[PDB]
RNA sequence: UGGCAUAGUUGC
DNA sequence: TCTGAATTTACGGGCGCAACTATGCCGGAC
DNA sequence: GTCCGGCTTCGCCCGTAAATTCAGA
C-alpha cells in the first residue's frame, strides 16, 4: 500500500549506449562499460547486418 | 673532455664575458621581411648569421670569407651553429633582485641579512625603506621605515644618513657585510647562547656564511645588474600557418623586460619625479621576476589565451622540463611502433617484424649493402631503389636482418623485462608477432596492445642485445628466483588436460612399451589422452659426477603423461610429469630444469612445452557453455541464514545494544562468512560433479567441467571470479575503500536485477578509478625508489665483513608463509651454521646457499641462519658481490658491476603499479577475512607466550592484558611450529607451557571491540570527569540505570579542553587500589568514543571489561590501500602515537610528576645517571619504578618510529623492521619480492651520519656527512696514531635521501630543481658525475654494465 | 616546416 | 615583564608511462 | 587590410619555516 510510484521501464537506469547490450545483467559492470565505449568506436562496414 | 661540472653565482663580469653584445631594442622580426632586427632580441651582429657562412646584407656568401666581419651591418660571417650558443645581455637600468634567492624557502637573501622574508619583500618591491649606515642616529641597521617613518627621519635626521629603497638598498646591505667577521660573531654567540631554536637559526646562518666564504661567490652577485639573454635558437620564432609567427613564451618575457628597462632608462635620463621612477623600478623588478620564474612571486602574468608564460625556471624544472623530458628520456631514431599479435610458431629468441617496418628501420644498412654489392654507386640511387621496393632490396633486407637483434619494448616498462631483444623474422603484415611465453614478462595481452621496436646500431649495442637482453637469457625474473617465461593460459590448460586421469576411458589398463607407443595409440584413436596405463619409462638421474645414468621401470601413468614425457629433457625425474601439471607445477618444472640442466635445455624445454600445450589444448576442444556454471543447491539456504543473522543484528541495534559502527562491522563479517560458505559449497559441487562408471560401482573423480578445469589448472581466473560466476558475488567496495554493507545475492548466470546492478557499479567505478587515478602513487613511489637507489653498484667481490642479519622463517600469526628455504636462498652466510645437534660446522662461513645447501638445511632442520646483508657491507661506494648474494636473474653470484640499486627499485615498484592497474579484474568485490575471533591450534605441541602480562579473572580463565602478546605453538623438538597474535583482552583456554592437540581452540575474543580490562578488583569511580563536555551520558529511565560514551577531542568543548575521563579502581573506603606491589593508582584512561555500560560505584572483579571501544571498520584490504603503508615506511614517517623507548639502560625511577607530564629517569649502574625523559601522564607506561631496562625497550606501546629503532637497536633492527613491515603488505597481495631489494633500499636510506665528536678529524661538531666519507676518514686516521671521529647514523626518507646527495645534478633532475640549483649555486658545489643518472644526463658510458670497465680504466688513467 | 593549448581516444 | 619548547598555522613542492586523432593559436589605431 | 603593444576562487598529502601559546622564572 505505501508504494507511491513505480519505475516506468526497466531500461531507465541506463543510457542509450548500454541499453544496446543484450544480456547486460549477466556482464560485469566494467565489461558493460567497455562494451558501450567500444560500440561507440565501431566502423560502419560495407553492408549492415 | 671533462670530468666534473662546476656551479656558482654568475658575477656581472662573468655575464658580460658570456654575452657577445647588449640587447637594446624590444623587436624580434620586421614581420614584413623575415630578417632579424638591428640590435633586438633576434639579431645578427649580436647572435650571428641567419644563414651558414652568409652575411646579413649578402656582401659575403662563401666560406672564403670565414671570419671577416662585414662593415655595412657588422655580422661575423660563420656557421649558424654558433647562433645556437651565443648569449646576449641586458644592462638593467637599476639593480634587480634575483627571485630564486629571494623566495627559495628558505630565502638566501633573507637569512644572510638575518631579515624575515616579509620585510625584505616589502623593501624590494618599493613599499618601505631600510637604513644603511645608521651611524650616530636613532636608527638601527636592518630597521625599516615606512613613508611616515622616512619623512620623520628626513626632517629630524637630515645629517649624514642613508635609507635607500628597493633592490639598490638590498644590494648595498649585501655589499656592506664582512662575511668572516659575521662568521666570528655568529659563532662566538652560538657558543655563548642557551636556547635551542635560536641555536638552529644561528647554525643555519653560520653554515650559509661559511658556504659563501669557502666558495668564490659574493653576496652582492645575488642582485642582478646585468641580465643574461638566451641564444635565439633556444627561443626560436617558427612561422605559424600564415604570416603570423609562433607566439613564443621566452620572447614575450624578454621583450617586456627590455620595455621596462628602456622606459626606466629614458625616465632617469630626464630626471623624472621620484614616484614615477619608483613605480617603473617596481615594474622592472616584477618583469624580471616573471622572466626568471613566472608565478613564484604571485600574479603569474598570462599572455594571449590567458595561459601563464613558461619562464626559464619552468623550462628547466618539472615533468615537462629538460631534465625529465629531453635528458633522462629522449626520442630516438631507428625506432618504430606497431600492434602486436601472437605468432605461436616463433622460437623464444625471435620475433616477427613486418617487412615494411624492417625496410624502414634498416634503411642505412640497406644502403651500405647496396653500395658494397655495387647495385647503386651513389646514395641517391640506393635511396631510389629502396623507395621503389624493388625485388632485389628485399634480398638485401633478409641478408642484413640475419643476426641483428631488435629491442622490443612495451609502454609501461615497469621492470627490466619490459624491454627485450629478439632476432627479427620478416613477416608479411603490419603487426609484430610476439612470442606467447614472453607476454607474461611484458604484461602484453593481444587486445590492442602496441609495442615499439628499436634497432641497436653499433657492434657493442648488438652484442649487448644478444648477450644481455635476449629473451632466451631472461628466463628468471630479476625480482625473485621464479621463472618469468612460464606458459600463461593456453599451454597450461593443454598440459593440464593432457596430464590427467579418469576412472574409465578407452585403452585403460593396457601396458605400453614406451612414450612413443602412447603417442601412437592416442593418434590412432585406440586410447584416450587421459587413461590409466602402465608405461616403460627410462629416466636419467645425474646423481653421479655429472654422468647421466639411465633407469628403466614400469610407471603407472596415463597416455597423456607418457606423451608429454617425450618433451622433458634427460636429467629430470619422471615424477615431475606424473601429476595434474597445473600452472604452478609447470613453473616448478621449468625452474627445476633450469637449476639442474642449465639454460639452453630450459629454453628448448619451454618452446616444446608451448608447442605441445597449444597442440593438445586445440585437440581437447575445451570450450565454455552456460550449463557449466552449475548453481549450488545450498546457496539459497546460506543466503536465508545470513539474512536471518542480519535481521537479528539489526533488531539488537534498534534496541541500542550495539552502535552503528560495530553493527556495520558485524553485518560485513557475517556476509563475508556466508559468501565464503557459498563459494565452498560451489567448489565442492563443482569439483566432484562427475561420477562416471561403466565397469562396476560408481567412482567419484575430479570433474571435467570447463570452468573448473580452467580454474584448477591456473590458466585463467581464480576462486573469486568463478565464485562470482556461479556463487553469490558478495560485498562491493566504493572508490574510497568503503564497503557497501548491502551484498549482491545473485551471481552472473542469474539476473542481477536493476538494484543489484546498481551496487555493482560502485565497485566497478572503484576498480576503474584506481587504475586511472591511483596509479600515480605507484609510479611516484617507484620513481623515488629509483632516484634514491641508482648510484649503488656492485664494485668489489668481498669486503671481508663478519656482520650480517639473522634470517628466520616468518610466521606472522598463521602458518608458514616464507620458509627458511626461501629467505636464505642464494645469499652468502655470515657465520658458520653449526649443526643443531652439537657444535658441528654444517656449512662453512662464506658459502653461497644454493638449492643443495638449502635442502641440507631443511633435512637438518635449522631454524635461524645469519647471512651477509647489503646494509651491513664494509665497502665504500658500492656493495661487494658476497654481501648481495645470488643474482636472482641467473643462478650464479652477482657479477662485479651489475647495478643492483635500479634493479631493486624496479622490483619493489613494479608489483605495486601492476596490481593497482589490475585491481579491476575482480569487478569491485571486497577481499575480506572472517575477522578471526579465535585461535584454533592445528598441530600438537607446547604453548609458550612472549610479551605477555596476563591476569586470572573470577572464572579462573587467563586474560591477556598486554598489547603485543605472541602465542607460539612450539614442537617437542623446540622448533616454533606456529605463531599467533593475541589481542589485548583475549581469554586463553590454556596457559603458558601447556600441551595442546590439534583442532582445539586456545584463545577467543571479540574482534569488533577493544575492552579495557583491569588488573585488580574494587569499585568504579568516574574520576576527573564532568557530564556534558567530558562524556555524553544517556539515561535509561524505564530501567533506572544509565550508560555513557566518552566523546573524543573533536566533540569535546574547547573551554576545559584538557579533561581526562578515567575509571579509577578504589577500595570500599574510597581509596585507589594500587596494582600489585607498585606506587601508582590502578586507574585506566578512557579513549574517545568508549562505551561504558557500568554505573558509578559498581562492584567488579579482576579481569573484567570496564568499557568497550568500537574498533572501527577496515575497508577493502587490497594493494590500493596497502601501498601507502609501504610509501610511509620507505619515507620514514614518524607515527602519530610513537612508542617511547629507553635511550639508555639502567634502573628506572619516576621524578617530579610536574604538571601531568610525568618525568622518567634511567640511572645506569655507573654511567650517566641524570638522563631524563618527558613522558605525558595520559599515556600508559610498561615499566614502573622497580625493574631493569635495556636500551631500546618499550616504555609505552604503539607504533615504533624507525628513527628510534636505528638510534637504539641499530641498523640491523631497523632494516629488519622495514623488511618485515613492507613484506607483510606485499604478502597480503600475493607479491613475491626478495628481501635483497628492500635491504639495499634501506641501505640507501641510511647513507648519512651526523658527527657527535670531531675526534682527530676535520669534520665540524654536529654536521651531517656521508657515512662513507666519515668511515674512510676514520679508517685513514686509525691507520696512523690518531683516533677517528665518532658518528651517529641517520635514517632518511627516500625523497630526502635522494635530494641530500653529494652531486647536485642527480638531485636537480629529481624533485625541487629550483631549490637544489639555488643551494648548489650558493655553496659553489662541484659534481664528479660518478653516479648513473649524471652519466645518463651527460651522455657518456654508464658506470654499471659494460661501461663499468671503461669507468674503472678512466679512474686508473685519471 | 618542427611549437603550445583544449577536446576526444588506446594500452597498461 | 622576558624566554625556551612545543604546538599551531602558512605555504611551497609532489601528484606513472607510452601512443593516436581533431581544432585553434592576439586585439586595437592608421 | 597593414603596423603596435603589456578578472577566478572550489584537491589531498607532507615537509619546513614562521608565528603562537603554553609554562614557567
Ligand atoms: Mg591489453
Ligand atoms: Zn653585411
Ligand atoms: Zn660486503
Amino acid at each position: 500500500d505505501q508504494v507511491d510510484y513505480m519505475d516506468v521501464s526497466t531500461q531507465q537506469v541506463v543510457s542509450v549506449g548500454a541499453s544496446l547490450i543484450p544480456f547486460l545483467e549477466h556482464d560485469d559492470a566494467n565489461r558493460a562499460l567497455m562494451g558501450a565505449n567500444m560500440q561507440r568506436q565501431a566502423v560502419p562496414t560495407l553492408r549492415a547486418d | 673532455e671533462f670530468d666534473a661540472i662546476k656551479i656558482a653565482l654568475a658575477s656581472p663580469d662573468m655575464i658580460r664575458s658570456w654575452s657577445f653584445g647588449e640587447v637594446k631594442k624590444p623587436e624580434t622580426i620586421n614581420y614584413r621581411t623575415f630578417k632579424p632586427e638591428r640590435d633586438g632580441l633576434f639579431c645578427a651582429r649580436i647572435f650571428g648569421p641567419v644563414k651558414d657562412y652568409e652575411c646579413l646584407c649578402g656582401k659575403y656568401k662563401r666560406l672564403k670569407h670565414r671570419g671577416v666581419i662585414c662593415e655595412k651591418c657588422g655580422v661575423e660571417v660563420t656557421q649558424t651553429k654558433v647562433r645556437r650558443e651565443r648569449m646576449g645581455h641586458i644592462e638593467l637600468a637599476s639593480p634587480t633582485a634575483h627571485i630564486w634567492f629571494l623566495k627559495s624557502l628558505p630565502s638566501r637573501i633573507g637569512l644572510l641579512l638575518d631579515m624575515p622574508l616579509r620585510d625584505i619583500e616589502r623593501v624590494l618591491y618599493f613599499e618601505s625603506y631600510v637604513v644603511i649606515e645608521g651611524g650616530m642616529t636613532n636608527l638601527e641597521r636592518q630597521q625599516i621605515l615606512t613613508e611616515e617613518q622616512y619623512l620623520d627621519a628626513l626632517e629630524e635626521f637630515g645629517d649624514e644618513f642613508d635609507a635607500k629603497m628597493g633592490a639598490e638598498a638590498i644590494q648595498a646591505l649585501l655589499k656592506s657585510m664582512d662575511l668572516e667577521q659575521e662568521c666570528e660573531q655568529l659563532r662566538e654567540e652560538l657558543n655563548e647562547t642557551n636556547s635551542e631554536t635560536k641555536r638552529k637559526k644561528l647554525t643555519k646562518r653560520i653554515k650559509l656564511l661559511e658556504a659563501f666564504v669557502q666558495s668564490g661567490n659574493k653576496p652582492e652577485w645575488m642582485i642582478l645588474t646585468v641580465l643574461p639573454v638566451l641564444p635565439p635558437d633556444l627561443r626560436p620564432l617558427v612561422p605559424l600557418d600564415g604570416g603570423r609567427f609562433a607566439t613564443s613564451d621566452l620572447n614575450d618575457l624578454y621583450r617586456r623586460v627590455i620595455n621596462r628597462n628602456n622606459r626606466l632608462k629614458r625616465l632617469l635620463d630626464l630626471a623624472a619625479p621620484d614616484i614615477i621612477v619608483r613605480n617603473e623600478k617596481r615594474m622592472l623588478q616584477e618583469a624580471v621576476d616573471a622572466l626568471l620564474d613566472n608565478g613564484r612571486r604571485g600574479r603569474a602574468i598570462t599572455g594571449s589565451n590567458k595561459r601563464p608564460l613558461k619562464s626559464l625556471a619552468d623550462m628547466i624544472k618539472g615533468k615537462q622540463g629538460r631534465f625529465r623530458q629531453n635528458l633522462l628520456g629522449k626520442r630516438v631514431d631507428y625506432s618504430g611502433r606497431s600492434v602486436i599479435t601472437v605468432g605461436p610458431y616463433l622460437r623464444l629468441h625471435q620475433c616477427g617484424l613486418p617487412k615494411k617496418m624492417a625496410l624502414e628501420l634498416f634503411k642505412p644498412f640497406i644502403y651500405g649493402k647496396l653500395e658494397l654489392r655495387g647495385l647503386a654507386t651513389t646514395i641517391k640511387a640506393a635511396k631510389k631503389m629502396v623507395e621503389r621496393e624493388e625485388a632485389v632490396v628485399w634480398d638485401i633486407l633478409d641478408e642484413v636482418i640475419r643476426e641483428h637483434p631488435v629491442l622490443l619494448n612495451r609502454a609501461p616498462t615497469l621492470h627490466r623485462l619490459g624491454i627485450q631483444a629478439f632476432e627479427p623474422v620478416l613477416i608479411e603484415g603490419k603487426a609484430i608477432q610476439l612470442h606467447p611465453l614472453v607476454c607474461a614478462a611484458y604484461n602484453a595481452d593481444f587486445d590492442g596492445d602496441q609495442m615499439a621496436v628499436h634497432v641497436p646500431l653499433t657492434l657493442e649495442a648488438q652484442l649487448e642485445a644478444r648477450a644481455l637482453m635476449m629473451s632466451t637469457n631472461n628466463i628468471l625474473s630479476p625480482a625473485n628466483g621464479e621463472p618469468i617465461i612460464v606458459p600463461s593460459q593456453d599451454v597450461v590448460l593443454g598440459l593440464y588436460y593432457m596430464t590427467r586421469d579418469c576412472v574409465n576411458a578407452k585403452g585403460e589398463g593396457m601396458v605400453l612399451t614406451g612414450p612413443k607407443e602412447a603417442e601412437r595409440l592416442y593418434r590412432s584413436g585406440l586410447a584416450s589422452l587421459h587413461a590409466r596405463v602402465k608405461v616403460r619409462i627410462t629416466e636419467y638421474e645425474k646423481d653421479a659426477n655429472g654422468e647421466l645414468v639411465a633407469k628403466t621401470s614400469l610407471k603407472d601413468t596415463t597416455v597423456g603423461r607418457a606423451i608429454l614425457w617425450m618433451i622433458v629433457p634427460k636429467g629430470l625425474p619422471y615424477s615431475i610429469v606424473n601429476q595434474a601439471l597445473g600452472k604452478k607445477a609447470i613453473s616448478k618444472m621449468l625452474n627445476t630444469c633450469y637449476r639442474i640442466l642449465g639454460l639452453k635445455p630450459t629454453v628448448i624445454f619451454a618452446d616444446q612445452i608451448m608447442y605441445t600445450g597449444f597442440a593438445y589444448a586445440a585437440r581437447s576442444g575445451a570450450s565454455v557453455g552456460i550449463d557449466d556454471m552449475v548453481i549450488p543447491e545450498k546457496k539459497h539456504e546460506i543466503i536465508s541464514e545470513a539474512e536471518a543473522e542480519v535481521a537479528e543484528i539489526q533488531e539488537q541495534f534498534q534496541s541500542g545494544l550495539v552502535t552503528a559502527g560495530e553493527r556495520y562491522n558485524k553485518v560485513i563479517d557475517i556476509w563475508a562468512a556466508a559468501n565464503d560458505r557459498v563459494s565452498k559449497a560451489m567448489m565442492d559441487n563443482l569439483q566432484t560433479e562427475t561420477v562416471i562408471n561403466r565397469d562396476g560401482q560408481e567412482e567419484k573423480q575430479v570433474s571435467f567441467n570447463s570452468i573448473y578445469m580452467m580454474a584448477d589448472s591456473g590458466a585463467r581466473g581464480s576462486a573469486a571470479q568463478i565464485r562470482q560466476l556461479a556463487g553469490m558475488r558478495g560485498l562491493m567496495a566504493k572508490p574510497d575503500g568503503s564497503i557497501i554493507e548491502t551484498p549482491i545475492t545473485a551471481n552472473f548466470r542469474e539476473g542481477l536485477n536493476v538494484l543489484q546492478y546498481f551496487i555493482s557499479t560502485h565497485g566497478a567505478r572503484k576498480g576503474l578509478a584506481d587504475t586511472a587515478l591511483k596509479t600515480a602513487n605507484s609510479g611516484y613511489l617507484t620513481r623515488r625508489l629509483v632516484d634514491v637507489a641508482q648510484d649503488l653498484v656492485v664494485t668489489e667481490d668481498d669486503c671481508g665483513t663478519h656482520e650480517g642479519i639473522m634470517m628466520t622463517p616468518v610466521i606472522e600469526g598463521g602458518d608458514v608463509k616464507e620458509p627458511l628455504r626461501d629467505r636464505v636462498l642464494g645469499r652468502v652466510t655470515a657465520e658458520d651454521v653449526l649443526k643443531p645437534g652439537t657444535a658441528d660446522i654444517l656449512v662453512p662461513r662464506n658459502t653461497l646457499l644454493h638449492e643443495q645447501w638449502c635442502d641440507l638445511l631443511e633435512e637438518n632442520s635449522v631454524d635461524a641462519v645469519k647471512v651477509r646483508s647489503v646494509v651491513s657491507c664494509d665497502t665504500d661506494f658500492g656493495v661487494c658481490a658476497h654481501c648481495y648474494g645470488r643474482d636472482l636473474a641467473r643462478g650464479h653470484i652477482i657479477n662485479k658491476g651489475e647495478a643492483i640499486g635500479v634493479i631493486a627499485a624496479q622490483s619493489i615498484g613494479e608489483p605495486g603499479t601492476q596490481l593497482t592497474m589490475r585491481t579491476f579484474h575482480i569487478g569491485g568485490a571486497a577481499s575480506r577475512a572472517a575477522a578471526e575471533s579465535s585461535i584454533q591450534v592445528k598441530n600438537k605441541g607446547s604453548i609458550k607466550l612472549s610479551n605477555v602480562k596476563s591476569v586470572v579473572n573470577s572464572s579462573g580463565k587467563l586474560v591477556i592484558t598486554s598489547r603485543n602478546t605472541e602465542l607460539k605453538l612450539i614442537d617437542e623438538f623446540g622448533r616454533t611450529k606456529e605463531s599467533y597474535k593475541v589481542p589485548y583482552g583475549a581469554v586463553l583456554a590454556k596457559g603458558d607451557g601447556e600441551q595442546v592437540a590439534g583442532g582445539e581452540t586456545v584463545a577467543n575474543w571479540d574482534p569488533h571491540t577493544m575492552p579495557v580490562i583491569t588488573e585488580v578488583s574494587g569499585f568504579v569511580r568516574f574520576t576527573d570527569m564532568i557530564d556534558g563536555q567530558t562524556i555524553t551520558r544517556q539515561t535509561d529511565e524505564l530501567t533506572g540505570l544509565s550508560s555513557l560514551v566518552v566523546l573524543d577531542s573533536a566533540e569535546r568543548t574547547a573551554g576545559g579542553k584538557d579533561l581526562r575521563p578515567a575509571l579509577k579502581i578504589v577500595d570500599a573506603q574510597g581509596n585507589d587500589v594500587l596494582i600489585p606491589g607498585t606506587d601508582m593508582p590502578a586507574q585506566y584512561f578512557l579513549p574517545g568514543k568508549a562505551i561504558v555500560q557500568l554505573e558509578d560505584g559498581v562492584q567488579i572483579s579482576s579481569g573484567d571489561t570496564l568499557a568497550r571501544i568500537p574498533q572501527e571498520s577496515g575497508g577493502t584490504k587490497d594493494i590500493t590501500g596497502g601501498l601507502p603503508r609501504v610509501a610511509d615506511l620507505f619515507e620514514a614517517r614518524r607515527p602519530k602515537e610513537p612508542a617511547i623507548l629507553a635511550e639508555i639502560s639502567g634502573i628506572v625511577s619516576f621524578g617530579k610528576e610536574t604538571k601531568g607530564k610525568r618525568r622518567l629517569v634511567i640511572t645506569p649502574v655507573d654511567g650517566s645517571d641524570p638522563y631524563e625523559e618527558m613522558i605525558p601522564k595520559w599515556r600508559q607506561l610498561n615499566v614502573f619504578e622497580g625493574e631493569r631496562v635495556e636500551r631500546g625497550d618499550v616504555i609505552s606501546d604503539g607504533p615504533e618510529a624507525p628513527h628510534d629503532i636505528l638510534r637504539l637497536r641499530g641498523v640491523h633492527a631497523v632494516t629488519r623492521y622495514i623488511v618485515n613491515e613492507v613484506q607483510d603488505v606485499y604478502r597480503l597481495q600475493g607479491v613475491k619480492i626478495n628481501d635483497k631489494h628492500i635491504e639495499v633500499i634501506v641501505r640507501q636510506m641510511l647513507r648519512k651520519a651526523t658527527i657527535v665528536n670531531a675526534g682527530s678529524s676535520d669534520f665540524l661538531e654536529g654536521e651531517q656527512v656521508e657515512y662513507s666519507r666519515v668511515k674512510i676518514a676514520n679508517r685513514e686516521l686509525e691507520a696512523n696514531g690518531k683516533v677517528g671521529a665518532t658518528y651517529s647514523r641517520d635514517l632518511l626518507g627516500i625523497t630526502k635521501a635522494s635530494l641530500a646527495t653529494e652531486s647536485f645534478i642527480s638531485a636537480a633532475s629529481f624533485q625541487e630543481t629550483t631549490r637544489v640549483l639555488t643551494e648548489a649555486a650558493v655553496a659553489g658545489k662541484r659534481d664528479e658525475l660518478r653516479g648513473l643518472k649524471e652519466n645518463v644526463i651527460v651522455g657518456r658510458l654508464i658506470p654499471a654494465g659494460t661501461g663499468y670497465a671503461y669507468h674503472q680504466d678512466r679512474m686508473r688513467r685519471r
